[PDB]
């Protein structure tokens, strides 16, 4: 006898009137629903049933749990059958109608959840330091009480629940820690990801290679150093999920490598709200960033890898910024607060950057950590034209259909050059002309262009791009002593 | 008793995701709601209710007590339907948060489910607490309209005893003509004035003038571009042929006042762009049709923000919205020069208004910035 959840059907609809398929106190009228073996097909009813508030679609991260001296899991049997179905909505379930939440119905998981929350509320009020986590049919109960007092408390919970018809496994039949939940291995004082066995094969198909890479990633969450690049060349051009791909010489290397890394076990400690949160970020190769979050030096709560080209043209500062933004977003979810950052960029580099970037950009409280490689700015465009430096008036243009173009320049000093391009685009020819001025000029240049497009890319100080051409332009720019780019209207 | 309110025909309630909130804000909301429930303002809801609205906490102008803020933007776009041209001329307008009044009035019982909102829990450790208003909620467009006949009926004596002062109501606020709108000025385009001019100088000038001619076609750069004929050193000084001096003069004159034929049409969306200049400076333009600016402005950061671009932006955005309401009686749609996630993460930290304007994120062109400062 737990309060009943009222339920209607989507406006302008009526209960399922689906004929019965010919075949061979929880249930007691123009409707009917298919039933056989006892599995009911409520697909039609569900398509008639109103919408309910989402079920727990976001699960907790171990990194954000607090240490408990003892933990227990209680699986609730006959969960759904233990809760009453809206008296009025009962008719629409005829098949003999239900009096309880039906297995396989739309609002069952939700109403059950809502019910459990209301049943737990009392017991919770009385037990403020006993933490209960509801996850489908399971009840995870942790506390800081010693082994015996804890057992006594679980027994209270079991009885409270029993008052409501909810039965649970006694101490003898309960499952004991650690808990294997959603790819994790939970201990009352430490966590980790469940066992990772890299198959030792001599015949790998596409399905094996993909699953492997699949397992590898999920581990990187705690095992920094793993690599998947030399395996992720094994999929290129694969004809089918059963095509057996021979592990290249380098493919057995990376694997053997990871295989070894995975041999040494690493455990994530839990969260202590009395201490500060701290995240440190390293630049692990161009475009790849790593990070670890902790409260005590080396006792990581969570660690991670980022590799996201936010577009096509960026730099380490912008990349550093985004990494910080993602870590911040995770942090708010998991712990409810932003960690203090330890970043590999000097205050003055960051200052120079955000102060003159056209986009509002910000980084929460952080401090420089001197760990090479440091993120810096590879070149700074001159704020005013350079005296004594040659001036290149560049120009590019390509017919958008023949993809035929020309790019070149003319300097104040009489220097001129015109190159013909093929299979090019206007933009590419505009970039090309700038490229040329840079190539053929000294350590100091004044470059005039009519390309807003090129002007924009370059002014943003990119240092990494997908465009080979933009990358050549960066290389040149890094070499120059002074470069002043200036725009002028075209035509 | 309650007045029947409804969603626009055929439409349904809002199911907008709740953004993650910090521990501080969650505790804050939890304390605020627990009492609101005690006063019957809000009441817990079951799973039978599929709707939702985002909520967060803010801290009003120089106040230390938390203010629950519900982003009813979605519910407002779906709520069925139901300006003092002198206000902008007033010497001093004051903003009075008269949002609490709404609580005294009950909300149609049939409409309440659409006001559903959720208070999240850190790390999803719990299912979150769900409520729905039983009274006119703060920040909903229905509330000010419903509490209208009543709001006037109480401001009947003051505007008859003082029919001089203007009273304007926009959502949860009251504007009595602390703003000083008689000092609001539109940033006019401005060409450089210099002793000497280098090739570079004239180029930039010709550039700005080219752009400016999109708004003022009378502008001519013919004479100036001749002084550019040839391929000379950027740093090479160029004396102005007199034909140019005059060409530069007319342009100046043309840019001494806003362009003609620029009226405000209340049947069109009001748009606002913002550019980050630097040195904590921010330009903006309000228009409805490209190049036909209803207003152009400038914003200087306030203290305690020198190190924070996002605060500046949000402060600027609120500054600009206030001007919109104080002038047209509407909030514009913002084109925010900032990465969506950066913004969506901290805006709620520097926000103090009770309304939330609409926004989108852009990639400001280099040129346009050189043209607005
Ligand atoms: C998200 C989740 C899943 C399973 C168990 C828990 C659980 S059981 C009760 C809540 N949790 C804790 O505080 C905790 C700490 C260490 C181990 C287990 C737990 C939490």
């Amino acid at each position: 006898p737990i309060e009943t959840v009222p339920v209607k059907l989507k406006p302008g609809m009526d209960g399922p009137k689906v004929k019965q398929w010919p075949l061979t106190g929880k249930i007691s009228n123009p409707y009917n629903t298919p039933v056989f073996a006892k599995l009911v097909d409520f697909r039609e009813l569900n398509k008639r049933t109103q919408d309910f508030w989402e079920v727990q679609l976001g699960i907790p991260h171990p990194a954000g749990l607090k240490k408990k001296k003892s933990v227990t899991v209680l699986d609730v049997g006959d969960a759904y059958f233990s809760v009453p179905l809206d008296e009025d909505f009962r008719k629409y379930t005829a098949f003999y109608q239900y009096n309880v939440l039906p297995q396989g119905w739309k609002g069952s998981p939700a109403i059950f959840q809502s019910s459990m929350t209301k049943i737990l509320e009392p017991f919770r009020k009385q037990n403020p330091d006993i933490v209960i986590y509801q996850y489908m049919d399971d009840l995870y109960v942790g506390s800081d009480l010693e082994i015996g007092q804890h057992r006594t408390k679980i027994e209270e919970l079991r009885q409270h629940l029993l008052r409501w018809g909810l039965t649970t496994p006694d101490k003898k039949h309960q499952k004991e820690p650690p808990f294997l939940w959603m790819g994790y291995e939970l201990h009352p004082d430490k966590w980790t990801v469940q066992p990772i066995v890299l198959p030792e094969k001599d015949s790998w198909t596409v399905n094996d290679i993909q699953k492997l890479v699949g397992k590898l990633n999920w581990a990187s969450q705690i095992y920094p150093g793993i690599k998947v690049r030399q395996l992720c060349k094994l999929l290129r051009g694969t004809k089918a999920l059963t095509e057996v791909i021979p592990l290249t010489e380098e493919a057995e290397l990376e694997l053997a490598e990871n295989r070894e890394i995975l041999k040494e076990p690493v455990h994530g400690v839990y969260y202590d709200p009395s201490k500060d949160l701290i995240a440190e970020i390293q630049k692990q190769g161009q475009g790849q960033w790593t990070y670890q979050i902790y409260q005590e030096p080396f006792k990581n709560l969570k660690t991670g890898k980022y590799a996201r080209m936010r577009g096509a043209h960026t730099n380490d500062v912008k990349q550093l910024t985004e990494a910080v933004q993602k870590i911040t977003t995770e942090s708010i979810v998991i712990w409810g607060k932003t960690p203090k950052f330890k970043l590999p960029i000097q205050k003055e580099t960051w200052e120079t950057w955000w102060t003159e970037y056209w986009q509002a950009t910000w980084i929460p409280e952080w401090e420089f950590v001197n760990t090479p490689p440091l993120v810096k700015l590879w070149y700074q465009l001159e704020k005013e034209p350079i005296v004594g430096a040659e001036t290149f008036y560049v120009d590019g243009a390509a017919n958008r259909e023949t993809k035929l173009g020309k790019a070149g320049y003319v300097t104040n000093r009489g220097r001129q050059k015109v190159v013909t391009l093929t299979d090019t685009t206007n933009q590419k020819t505009e970039l090309q002309a700038i490229y040329l001025a840079l190539q053929d000029s000294g350590l100091e240049v004044n470059i005039v262009t009519d390309s807003q497009y090129a002007l924009g890319i370059i002014q943003a100080q990119p240092d990494q791009s997908e465009s080979e051409l933009v990358n050549q332009i960066i290389e040149q720019l890094i070499k120059k002593e002074k470069v002043y780019l200036a725009w002028v209207p075209a035509h | 008793e309650t007045v029947p309110v409804k969603l626009k025909p055929g439409m349904d309630g809002p199911k907008v995701k709740q953004w993650p909130l910090t521990e501080e804000k969650i505790k804050a909301l939890v304390e605020i709601c627990t009492e609101m429930e005690k006063e019957g303002k809000i009441s817990k809801i079951g799973p039978e209710n599929p709707y939702n609205t985002p909520v967060f906490a803010i801290k009003k102008k120089d106040s230390t007590k938390w203010r629950k803020l519900v982003d009813f933007r979605e519910l407002n776009k779906r709520t069925q339907d139901f300006h003092p041209a002198g206000l902008k001329k007033k010497k001093s307008v004051t903003v009075l948060d008269v949002g609490d009044a709404y609580f005294s009035v009950p909300l149609d019982e049939d409409f309440r489910k659409y006001t559903a909102f959720t208070i999240p829990s850190i790390n999803n450790e719990t299912p979150g607490i769900r409520y729905q208003y039983n009274v006119l909620p703060q920040g909903w467009k229905g509330s000010p309209a419903i509490f209208q006949s009543s709001m006037t009926k109480i401001l009947e004596p003051f505007r008859k005893q003082n029919p001089d002062i203007v009273i304007y109501q926009y959502m949860d606020d009251l504007y009595v003509g602390e703003l000083h709108p008689d000092k609001w000025t539109v940033q006019p385009i401005v060409l450089p004035e210099k002793d000497s001019w280098t090739v570079n100088d004239i180029q930039k000038l010709v550039g700005k003038l080219n752009w400016a001619s999109q708004i003022y076609p009378g502008i001519k750069v013919r004479q100036l571009c001749k002084l550019l004929r040839g391929t000379k050193a950027l740093t090479e000084v160029i004396p102005l042929t007199e034909e140019a001096e005059l060409e530069l003069a007319e342009n100046r004159e043309i840019l001494k006042e806003p362009v003609h034929g620029v009226y405000y049409d209340p049947s069109k969306d009001l748009i606002a762009e913002i550019q980050k200049q630097g040195q904590g400076q921010w330009t903006y333009q309000i228009y409805q049709e490209p190049f036909k600016n209803l207003k152009t402005g400038k914003y200087a950061r306030m203290r305690g923000a020198h190190t924070n671009d996002v605060k500046q932006l949000t402060e600027a955005v609120q500054k600009i919205t206030t001007e919109s309401i104080v002038i047209w009686g509407k909030t514009p749609k913002f084109k925010l020069p900032i990465q969506k996630e950066t913004w969506e993460t901290w805006w709620t930290e520097y926000w103090q208004a009770t309304w939330i304007p609409e926004w989108e994120f852009v990639n400001t062109p280099p040129l346009v910035k050189l043209w607005y400062q």
